[PDB]
């Protein structure tokens, strides 16, 4: 029950293949709710979530305007960056911009973060006090200077602490049907013999939301326990996430292997044993 | 909602 | 910077007009403001690229902007009125804030008839010798009288070269008949230089006045000389008096 | 500049059951730059109607995409994911395995 | 929305303090000041939120109450003579859609070094029958009354600067179409 509103902007140059590609996506919690993409038929901010479907054209116009603004400035910003790093016009390069507000369980504002990256590396990073930057670089130090003068108006603090929070609280009330619904994982164990000496136990969590889960394996006995293979959480492609953990156990010993699952959709942690 | 930049780099 | 075409426009009441703005290149936003005398600019409309976004609540549907190609923009006023007479300021920016720059403007005067328009008559007046002995200086005065409307640019020209040291043109004009609303205007200008510099026989003075009035487009059926855009000038030389 | 090799995960929305309506997924993540090719294969031949997610990224600035198509899994029908990226010396193929 | 002074009166070399009045200013609204020289379009000079700011051009001071702020011009010159407008808002809702007041007309006058109120008569270079009157070298601390009867014509004052001889002076002009230049004031 620790909630977020976060935006992810990507800009990528294409020397003599048009002007730079620009893409924006917004997230409440682990649900994407909006896209903008300056190529695709309509160069407009669009809903990616059934609950955004009944905001009127006021909302979309503002967000479309905000996007073209960010796009067109990032086209400029790439040329600047190309300048400070002295890189040719033929090279493609990448500017990324990310920010979010985080609430606690109680709806108390917890943290703001905003951050820029050039060609993969950290470029310019907003500080704790939300009114001052750290630049990784000699070149970034130029951009540090320019972003302090203008953000003496505390534009980030204003957004992150206030506008970002207010709108989080708004998106939560609109989506609640789907978003504040805790979907506990459908959980089962699978057995995959290797030799007569050993099988693999695989503990599955399937079709759960939010995406914060813990899959741990433990063994009753004093015996050794081979390293668990945890696969990284992965989208079903329908809102929900999947995860699994796997051990190889000596054949015979499979009923001493208990798999615990922690998730907020679960009243209390479930424990799960293979049963053929 | 997002926000457009006010400065540049 | 922002550039505006043309800097001066006269138009008969009831007729249309079309100013143009050419913003700082790479600026994706362009705004039109309207400024009357002793008043801050009022916002009229703006664009992101070629998309005309918000359009003022209080705006005549006579007023209407276009920015095809999302570069230059043209404001168009239809069936002009008295009140329309105002400075039309253009502005360009990079998104919501950065690089926010205003153009110098287009001054518009709407005249109830073209016949009310008169070019200026210009005279340079030499310094008083009373002044030259006492204060050890020589104040020239230039005088443009009988022009309508107030679209004049008055420079000084010492020996072929424009000057700004010593110069003082009036802030705005005064009216010859302060009552009747379409009065004809008059404006003064001083050039003070050293007594010895006016007493040089080889030193040339010249008070130029650029007028802005009718153009070949404007039909003229009257007796008197068509009151066209012209430069009207007046000179003095230094004398050892 | 950073170049990070992508991480692939072929899989299924639902537990696979020969003959029953399902969705084949490929989850490319951890890569950089953005510039990536992804095909889902049916028996080594390109599937010609694959959707995908809006380009996004994480803490570390590495990108992630979900390519997907509806399929009907059978006994002998082989599905995989062919991914190429500046970082891969040749297209990486990862075979789908209903148990992973 | 915000009120300031319709006009303000200064002498050269001084420091000048215009104060905007924004009692109902929003919590995240900030204060941004323009400078419009005679004829040219308004120019950004300084913006401030709550911290005091200081550029080449000027300095902006904001008190806690945040109900009013005060742009402060250093060693004010003759050139620094403009309308000074005070905007209160945010790009974020505004859209770069600026809302200007009447502003504050700033006059800067020169401290009259040697007060010497004269009057002189000048001859039309080409036709010497016609002339104009010159009230000049007088103190800033005086109004130039308008014309009186039909065809007397009298201009407001007009400060002129002679750079390579460090001498600023005043000057005005009267003329008529009998009428002695000995009569004005």
């Amino acid at each position: 029950g620790s909630h977020s509103l976060k935006y992810f902007h990507t800009s990528v140059s294409r020397p003599g293949r048009g002007e730079p590609r620009f893409i924006s996506v917004g997230y409440v919690d682990d649900t994407q709710f909006v896209r903008f993409d300056n190529d695709a038929a309509s160069p407009r901010m669009v809903p990616r979530a059934p609950w955004m479907e009944q905001e009127g054209s006021e909302y979309w116009d503002r967000e479309t305007r905000s996007a073209r603004d960010t796009a067109q400035i990032f086209r400029v910003n790439l040329r600047t960056l190309r300048g400070y790093y002295n890189q040719s016009e033929a090279g493609s390069h990448t500017l990324q911009w990310m920010h979010g507000c985080e609430l606690g369980p109680d709806g108390r504002f917890l943290r703001g973060y905003e951050q820029f990256a050039y060609d993969g590396k950290d470029y310019l990073t907003l500080n704790e006090d939300l009114r001052s930057w750290t630049a990784v670089d000699t070149a970034a130090q130029i951009s540090e200077q320019k972003s302090n003068d203008a953000s003496e108006a505390e534009h980030q603090r204003a957004y992150l602490e206030d506008t970002c929070v207010e709108w989080l609280h708004k998106y939560l009330e609109k989506g609640k049907e789907t978003l504040l619904h805790l979907e506990p994982p459908k959980t089962h164990v699978t057995h995959h013999p290797i030799s007569d000496h050993e099988a693999t136990l695989r503990c599955w969590a399937l079709g759960f939301y939010p995406a914060e889960i813990t899959l741990t394996w433990q063994q009753d006995g004093e015996g050794h326990t081979q390293d668990t293979e945890l696969v990284e959480t992965r989208p079903a492609g329908d809102g929900t996430f999947q995860k699994w953990a796997a051990v190889v156990v000596p054949s015979g010993e499979e009923q001493r292997y208990t798999c615990h699952v922690q998730h907020e959709g679960l009243p209390e942690p479930v424990t799960l044993r293979w049963k053929p | 909602r997002m926000y457009s930049p006010v400065s540049i780099l | 910077g922002v550039s505006q075409n043309p800097r001066h426009k006269i138009t008969k009441r009831g007729q249309n007009v079309t100013f143009r703005c050419d913003p700082i290149s790479e600026h994706n936003r362009l705004y039109w403001y309207r400024q009357t005398l002793g008043q801050g600019p009022e916002f009229l409309t703006y664009f992101q690229n070629e998309a005309q976004l918000e359009k003022s609540r209080l705006l005549s549907d006579r007023f209407s902007a276009e920015r095809p190609k999302g570069s230059f923009s043209t404001l168009e006023i239809q069936r002009t009125e008295q009140g329309d007479s105002a400075m039309y300021l253009c502005a360009s920016s990079l998104g919501r804030e950065y690089g926010y720059t205003f153009g110098s403007g287009t001054r518009l005067t709407v005249v109830e008839d073209l016949n009310k328009v008169f070019p200026p008559e210009v005279a340079v007046f030499e310094p008083s010798e009373a002044e030259i002995s006492h204060t050890q200086k020589a104040t020239l005065v230039c005088l443009a009288t009988g022009f309508y409307p107030d679209h004049v640019e008055l420079s000084w020209w010492v020996n072929g070269k424009e000057v700004h040291s010593g110069v003082c043109t009036d802030p705005q004009p005064l009216k010859e008949q302060p009552a009747l609303n379409d009065s004809r205007y008059a404006l003064s200008s001083r050039l003070r230089v050293s007594a010895t510099f006016w007493q040089d026989p080889r030193n040339h003075f010249r008070c130029q006045v650029q007028f802005y009035g009718l153009s070949e487009n404007d039909e003229w059926t009257q007796d008197r000389a068509k009151p066209v855009t012209q430069i009207v000038s007046a000179e003095a030389w230094g004398r050892a008096d | 500049m950073i170049q990070r090799t992508p991480k692939i995960q072929v899989y299924s929305r639902h537990p696979a059951e020969n003959g029953k309506s399902n969705f084949l997924n490929c989850y490319v993540s951890g890569f950089h730059p953005s510039d990536i090719e992804v095909d889902l294969l049916k028996n080594g031949e390109r599937i010609e109607k694959v959707e995908h997610s809006d380009l996004s990224f994480s803490k570390d600035w590495s990108f992630y995409l979900l390519y997907y198509t509806e399929f009907t899994p059978t006994e002998k029908d082989e599905y995989a994911c062919r991914v190429n990226h500046v970082t891969l010396s040749q297209p990486k193929i990862v075979k789908w395995d209903r148990d992973m | 929305k915000t009120t300031q002074p319709i006009s303000m009166d200064s002498y050269e070399g001084q420091e000048v303090n215009i104060t905007c009045s924004h009692n109902n200013i929003a919590t995240n609204d900030y204060i941004t000041w323009y400078q419009q020289f005679p004829s040219q379009g308004p120019r950004f000079i300084i913006q401030g939120y709550k911290t005091k700011v200081t550029n080449e051009v000027a300095s902006l001071f904001i008190p806690a109450d945040r109900k009013s702020s005060t742009l402060s011009l250093p060693r004010v010159s003759l050139s620094d003579t403009a309308v000074y407008y005070c905007l209160v808002g945010s790009s974020f809702n505004q859209g770069g859609k600026l809302i200007f007041g009447q502003g504050t007309e700033l006059s800067v006058k020169p401290n009259i070094q040697n007060p010497d109120p004269a009057v002189y008569q000048l001859r039309d270079s080409k036709s010497s029958d016609k002339s104009v009157c010159l009230f000049t070298d007088f103190d800033s601390q005086t109004n130039v009354s308008q014309s009186k009867d039909s065809d007397v014509y009298i201009t407001d004052k007009c400060v002129l600067d002679m750079r390579s001889m460090d001498f600023k002076s005043n000057s005005a002009v009267a003329w008529s179409n009998d009428f002695a230049c000995a009569n004005a004031f």
